[PDB]
RNA sequence: GUGGAUUAACGAGAUUCCCACUGUCCCUAUCUA
RNA sequence: GCAGUCAAGCGUUCAUAGCGACAUUGCUUUUUGAUUCUUCGAUGUCGGCUCUUCCUAUCAUACCGAAGCAGAAUUCGGUAAGCGUUGGAUUGUUCACCCACUAAUAGGGAACGUGAGCUGGGUUUAGACCGUCGUGAGACAGGUUAGUUUUACCCUACUGAU
């Protein structure tokens, strides 16, 4: 028979297993699709969380209900000192 | 509503309500049904197959006679008014009939529920369900000319105009040649149009427009010919019974 | 916090403030105001017998004459007493409107002050006069 | 057309206010017999009179407060019981 | 006499505020409101774009005339700043320290005479005839209490709310020193104060305002040349009917 | 809009430009379109379509040897 | 019977194993996550002397709290101050990517202008920002004398 | 049944003001107001109407007004600052003043 | 659907499920409302109907006037009494939950509100602006 | 066909409402052995 | 369903032995929209809590077709199961029915999913009372009360960890 009260699942389903990461950096699985004829940029970088605090922004936002109003919002502060470059990796493409 | 009738919400003929009730009841009942179920699940199955259809003609009846107006409630001028376009007698029978058959899917409903209720197997639940759906079908397929005459009425007055019979009103009135309609064209904004031919309006029109900030009225007249009493069409009965009716100037 | 404090100080169980009650006691036609007061279907003694220092309704007039004569009553009336503790006090013990808080203290100790204090003896007497010969059961008709 | 209120005349059937019933019987009362069965001290009003039958009954609420419902199903009870004239 | 929206409602009072000398107008969404005052208008008084208290009800929150501004206490000194900014030194803006903080709620005002909420303070009422250097006078609107919104006053007439009485209608013409009269707004409001802004030579409406609401109030407020505002004995027969 | 006005607005402005062209190329279409029908519907409405092809196969002929019968 | 902080029923008869969507018990957080649209609302260095300052505030700060980071310390470096919450906790390593694709929303858009940046102290109910502001509402007190 | 049944008497009649003082109160009218050329919006002499400059400057909710833009101050260098509004722990406002 | 509200509301923690009693501010003649159904709410297995400041509800009245009882009404809620938050940053309540009578356009049936109006509330309806004296 | 019909007090007897009160619930969180 | 007129195939080339699809009329009126306070309901071994999947016979959301489809709002169809489908009240219970809110409050299966996951009632007795029957012991699936089943540490499956 049928469940006679519809409810969505609990939780999703795309997000398993909910196991133990294989080390403390996670991995980046993606990166910005290169174009060929802007600048040499990095595209990532790495540093450290420190905490967090509040701050209060002027809100500039045409159409809304905030638009020349004051608004406190929480915000997170990186700790990032300048990176080494020490090295060089190369990758063909195979077909695997 | 009380002065416009863009609202009744369609109507069908009979083949096609048939077909609109019994495959509804088809697709949103469940039709696996076992030898093998207990005889409380072949009485349920089939009691409810019974109930829906008749509870299915039931809706598309009882829209239809909530829908059309009432001739006998409504203003005088507008009672003569659809009158003479629709005949009283043919409009008051049809919807008598579809009352009629209305009550008669109740009792066939009721009657072979009962009969469901003492049914011992599956043949005999299958062929008692199956007279029910018959009778029905043979009451909504005698159904058949009203329905097309109150088709043909709700396209009719779906169009009609809108006359309050109790504000400011300019009647016109003449012999059929246009005059009348130019008049209206000038004083106000409308489409009908001038033709040297006599008969060019065969209806009634109405326009609008603004004297010292109120809002007046101008109906414009088809035309009467020259006859005595009864010699008349329903034409000119739309315009003597306008000026019978229309408390104006 | 725990539950007692949590079952009194509740704010659908909030009572009135000092200095809403100091205002009351100024300006002795509030306090003919406050003491002639309609009928009301959910006041305890159908709006009448009321302290305007506890403000609070009382049963019958007997249940007033023993208020007035408790304990209870006295701490509410030391309670009422000077400047009344507006957030003109915070502000100045801050630095800032000290000249308006300035002009609010020798105000109140010139004119606000005596005329309450009149007030309130006028009401202690006029109380004291009429809780005297009162039976202790109470006529249910309201008039 | 109050079919609760037709059949409250006779035997209670699951009453939640009866303040609709109250005044339904003070238009259907004569005043030669209410004054003497309650000793009604003044005004006739159903608000005041449900009043001083909660403090004559003693149904009072925490604080003090009379409390109407009760009182005026102990009315609607007076005349299932038959204390007050009908016919 | 013209017919405007803020965004889709009909409420001019409530997100305006008109004098003889600037105008205030409540922000958001689009140019479409300050631009209808404008092409109304044009350079000859200043138009603010303001906002009090971080909301778009400035008509019933400020109350000014011709001299002055009058801002309740729940604005801010930023906004404060703002208005002084942006108007000339020839009107004074006050921020008072008020219990009813809808000042144009509770008071009434052209450049002479002001009605009031009777349980206003007496330093409020000093202030009042301080900054705007009027007539303050207690008193209800046929026993209402919000004389600005239930009533819409001008040097040359006023309007109120059309269920208020003949000798009512007396007393307060005698006491304000114009021509008053009844009716309604925004197709049959009472609050015709909140509906309709009003100076000596504009009067700005709801889209839903009908023709014979709009003749009557140019009749009283005398705006066109052809309104002398005895025009009502030649415009009975509108009335009648309406 | 009051009394018929779709006809009025047809003789007063027209059609479509395109508006014949389509009704030629739909009933042109129409013949290739209902053996499509017949072949590609399953299920219920199948039964219904060949309900309603016999039907009109029959009427057809009814009215072929009814004319001829009646005019000679 | 056996406790209330369960699943009640984890299966039928058909099929006659438990389902890989029914919700058991197990490892909760520690779990890799990347969070897009977070804008940057200020790049700070650490040479400044003044970075956590506005224009609105003229006082002499940096961003560091009164007391330090609860359970880090002091800043002493450059910095990135982004909107919102980040995955992880404390003084763990985040990798910082660019944007994957070009976001055709105007809050990415915008351009933030801070007015204010909190530098009280987290480590209790911080009420002063700087310690000058805390030594002069207190004044002078019994050591300092 | 009533006096041209009473919905109409407060309305159609006006309240006259009977004078009770000698103080002169005119309708006053800046003269600038008097100086316009009346805005016809089928015309090319049409004045700017911000709603222009709102349409060639983006959208409705898309532009972006200054609001700074329309001050009158002393210089005019002086329209694009900023207010300081804190120093330590105090309002720079709670000290503005002159003298 | 939002009937009568100017714009957009944003989100405000809710205070009183379905089953509350608020009192009434206006002069209409009621003394306290009962909230059986909440306008534009969504729909959850075993999760309540809840109202904020600013919301149009469907209420009775059980104390007050004989002839305001029995019968349904709309109604706008003016006082939470449960602590939200402003953008401009602080959180804030009031003493006690309150609200007006109201027709589904709304518009306001009694002349005066008691008492202050939260700001949001008298932001979002205009007629409720136009009848209260003490907005925050 | 004229044990039957009521009954104050009493009851770990059976059923239904009201006031008060609350983690029963919205909707869960935290702490001790 | 009964009765009558047909008329393509028919009785594997016969029309009227004897069938007979598609049609067509009759018969079922408180027969001029009238009455009908009615839920004329069904249901006795299941009901509720919790939780997960699948079907399409599609209620809503996406895209199309037709309609006397002016606009707006609807009606009837086609593809389509990606995604949702509530809070209460009430009779022993559930469906049905009511009150709202809602974009919408679609229909089904999984031992009528989940009677040794948990619970009210049954299976399931022994005490007692009323009604009816029996001379009596007793009986009644007529009514009302009170009433004992109580793993997991094993293998697999599943969730996490070496
Ligand atoms: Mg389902
Ligand atoms: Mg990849
Ligand atoms: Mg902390
Ligand atoms: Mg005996
Ligand atoms: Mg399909
Ligand atoms: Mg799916
Ligand atoms: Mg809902
Ligand atoms: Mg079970
Ligand atoms: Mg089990
Ligand atoms: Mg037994
Ligand atoms: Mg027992």
């Amino acid at each position: 028979s049928h469940r006679k009260y519809e409810a969505p699942r609990h939780g999703h389903l795309g997000f398993l297993p909910r196991k133990r990461a294989a080390s403390i950096r996670a991995r980046v699985k993606a990166f910005p699709k290169d174009d060929r004829s802007k600048p040499v940029a990095l595209t990532s970088f790495l540093g450290y969380k420190a905490g967090m605090t509040t701050i209060v922004r002027d809100l500039d936002r045409p159409g809304s209900k905030f638009h020349k109003r004051e608004v406190v919002e929480a915000v997170t502060v990186v700790d990032t000192p300048p990176v080494v470059v020490v090295g060089v990796v190369g990758y063909v493409e195979t077909p695997r | 509503m009380q002065l416009s009738w863009k609202d009744i919400p369609t109507v069908a003929p009979a083949n096609d309500l048939l077909d609109i009730v019994l495959n509804r009841t088809q697709r949103k009942t469940p039709t696996v049904i076992r030898p093998g179920f207990k005889i409380t699940r072949i009485r349920a199955f089939y009691m409810r197959k019974v109930k829906y259809t008749g509870e299915g003609f039931v809706e598309k009846f009882e829209d239809i006679l909530k829908g059309f107006p009432n001739i006998n409630d409504v203003h005088p001028f507008h009672r003569d008014l659809m009158d003479t376009l629709y005949e009283k007698n043919h409009y008051k029978i049809s919807l008598a009939a579809i009352s009629r058959a209305k009550s008669l899917v109740e009792q066939v409903a009721r009657d072979y529920v009962r009969l469901l209720k003492f049914g011992q197997s599956l043949f005999q639940c299958k062929q008692l369900k199956r007279a029910a759906l018959g009778r029905m079908a043979t009451i909504v397929k005698k159904l058949r000319d009203p329905l097309a005459y109150l088709e043909q009425v709700r396209q009719h007055i779906g169009r009609l105009p809108s006359i309050d019979p109790n504000t400011r009103t300019l009647l016109i009135c003449g012999y059929p040649n246009v005059g009348k309609s130019s008049f209206l064209r000038c004083i106000t904004k409308s489409d009908v149009d001038v033709q040297p031919y006599a008969f060019t309006t065969k209806s009634l029109y109405v326009g609008h427009f603004d004297y010292k900030y109120l809002r007046f009225q101008a109906i414009d007249t088809p035309g009467i010919l020259d006859r005595p009493t009864e010699e008349m069409n329903n034409i000119e009965m739309q315009s003597i019974y306008a000026i019978a009716h229309l408390r104006s100037c | 916090m725990g539950r007692y404090s949590v079952k009194r100080y509740k704010t659908k169980r909030r009572t009135r403030d000092l200095d809403l009650i100091y205002n009351d006691l100024s300006t002795k036609e509030s306090v003919q105001k406050l003491l002639n007061q309609p009928l009301d279907e959910t006041k305890p003694g159908l709006g009448q017998h009321y302290c305007i220092h506890c403000a609070k309704y009382m049963e019958t007039a007997i249940a007033l004459k023993t208020h007035l004569k408790g304990k209870v009553h006295k701490r509410r009336v030391k309670e009422l007493r000077g400047v009344p503790y507006t957030q003109e006090v915070s502000d100045a013990a801050a630095g800032y409107n000290l000249n308006k808080f300035l002009n609010r203290v020798q105000e109140i100790t010139q004119s606000v002050g005596p005329e309450k204090e009149s007030n309130e003896a006028l009401l202690k007497e006029h109380l004291d006069s009429t809780l005297a010969n009162v039976k202790t059961t109470e006529p249910t008709l309201p008039w | 057309e109050e079919d609760i209120l037709f059949r409250g005349v006779v035997r209670v059937e699951h009453v939640t206010h009866p303040e609709q019933y109250i005044p339904g019987v003070l238009k259907r009362c004569q005043v030669k017999h209410l004054e003497r069965t309650y000793e009604i001290s003044g005004w006739k009003d159903a608000t005041e009179f449900i009043e001083i039958l909660a403090r004559k009954q003693g149904r009072l609420l925490k604080g003090g407060e009379p409390d109407e419902s009760g009182v005026s199903k102990q009315i609607l009870n007076d005349f299932n019981r038959g204390k007050i004239p009908w016919f | 006499a013209t017919r405007t929206q803020f965004e889709n409602s009909n409420e001019i009072g409530v997100f305006s505020k008109l004098t003889n000398t600037y105008c205030l107008v409540a922000v958001g969404g689009s140019e479409n409101f300050y631009s209808a005052f404008e092409a109304e208008l044009g350079d000859a008084i200043p138009i603010v774009h303001t906002t009090i208290a971080g909301t778009r009800i400035i008509g019933r929150m400020t109350a000014g005339n011709r001299r002055g501004l009058l801002v309740p206490t729940q604005t801010t000194d930023q906004e404060l700043q703002h208005l002084r900014n942006s108007l000339p030194d020839s009107v004074k803006i006050q921020r008072v320290e008020e219990r009813l903080s809808a000042l144009g709620n509770v008071i009434c005002c052209n450049d002479y005479v002001a009605l009031v909420h009777p349980d206003i303070d007496r330093e409020t009422e000093e202030l009042i005839s301080d900054v705007l250097g009027v007539e303050v006078f207690r008193q209800t609107i046929s026993g209402n209490i919000l004389v600005g919104s239930y009533c819409s006053l001008s040097n040359q007439g006023g309007l109120v709310h059309p269920q208020t009485s003949v000798q009512d209608q007396e007393e307060l013409s005698s006491l304000l020193q114009v021509p008053l009269v009844a009716g309604t707004v925004n197709r049959g409001s009472s609050v015709v104060g909140a509906g309709m802004v009003v100076n000596d030579y504009l009067a700005v409406t709801g889209l839903d305002t009908t023709a014979p609401e709009l003749s009557v109030i140019e009749s009283i407020f005398r705006l066109q040349d052809a309104q002398p505002e005895s025009i009502s004995g030649n415009l009975r027969d509108t009335l009648i009917e309406t | 809009p009051q009394n018929d006005y779709i006809e009025r607005h047809i003789k007063q402005h027209g059609k479509r430009l395109d508006h014949e062209e389509r009704k030629r190329k739909r009933e042109a279409r129409e013949s290739h379109k209902i053996s499509e029908r017949a072949q590609k519907l399953t299920g219920w409405k199948g039964k219904q379509f060949a309900k309603k092809r016999y039907a009109e196969k029959v009427s057809m002929r009814k009215k072929i040897k009814a004319h001829e019968q009646s005019k000679v | 019977h056996r406790g209330l902080r369960k699943v009640a029923c984890i299966g039928a008869w058909h099929p006659a194993h438990v389902m890989w969507s029914v919700a058991r018990a197990g490892q909760r957080g520690y779990h890799s996550r990347t969070s897009i649209n977070h804008k940057i609302y200020r790049v700070g260095k650490g040479d400044d002397e003044a970075n956590g300052a506005t224009s609105f505030d003229r006082t002499k700060k940096t961003i560091t709290p009164m007391g330090g980071f609860v359970h880090y310390g002091e800043i002493k470096n450059d910095f990135i101050m982004v909107k919102g919450c980040i995955p992880g906790n404390r003084k763990r390593i985040v990798t910082l990517r660019k944007s994957l694709y070009t976001n055709t929303s105007r809050k990415a858009l915008e351009e933030v202008s801070l007015k204010w940046i909190d530098t009280a102290s987290k480590f209790g109910k911080g009420r002063f920002q700087t310690p000058a502001e805390k030594h002069a509402f207190m004044g002078t007190l019994k050591k300092d004398l | 049944s009533q006096s041209r049944i009473n919905n109409v008497l407060n309305k159609i009649h006006v309240a006259q003001p009977q004078a009770r003082d000698d103080v002169k109160r005119t309708p006053f009218i800046p003269e600038s107001v008097k100086n316009l050329k009346k805005y016809d919006p089928e015309d090319p002499n049409r004045r700017k109407l911000a709603r222009d400059i709102e349409a060639e400057n983006g959208g409705a909710g898309v532009f972006n007004v200054n609001l700074k833009d329309k001050y009158l101050l002393e210089d005019d260098e002086w329209k694009n600052d900023i207010m300081p509004e804190i120093l330590d722990g105090k309002n720079v406002y709670d000290f503005l003043d002159p003298e | 659907s939002g009937n009568g509200a100017q714009g957009t509301k944003f989100r405000i923690s809710l205070g009183l499920p379905v089953g509350a009693i608020m009192n009434c501010a206006d002069n209409s003649g009621a003394r306290n409302l009962y909230i059986i159904a909440v306008k534009g709410s969504g729909s959850r297995l075993n999760r309540l109907p809840a109202a904020s400041l600013g919301d149009m509800v469907m209420a009775t009245v059980k104390k007050g006037k004989p002839e305001l009882r029995k019968k349904v009404m709309p109604a706008i809620v003016v006082r939470q009494a449960k602590s939200w938050r402003r953008r401009d940053g602080v959180f804030l309540y009031f003493e006690d939950n309150a609200g007006v009578i109201a027709n589904p356009k709304g518009e306001m049936k009694g002349s005066a509100i008691t008492g202050p109006v939260g700001k949001e509330c008298a932001d979002l309806w205009p007629r409720v602006a136009s009848n209260s004296g003490v907005v925050v």
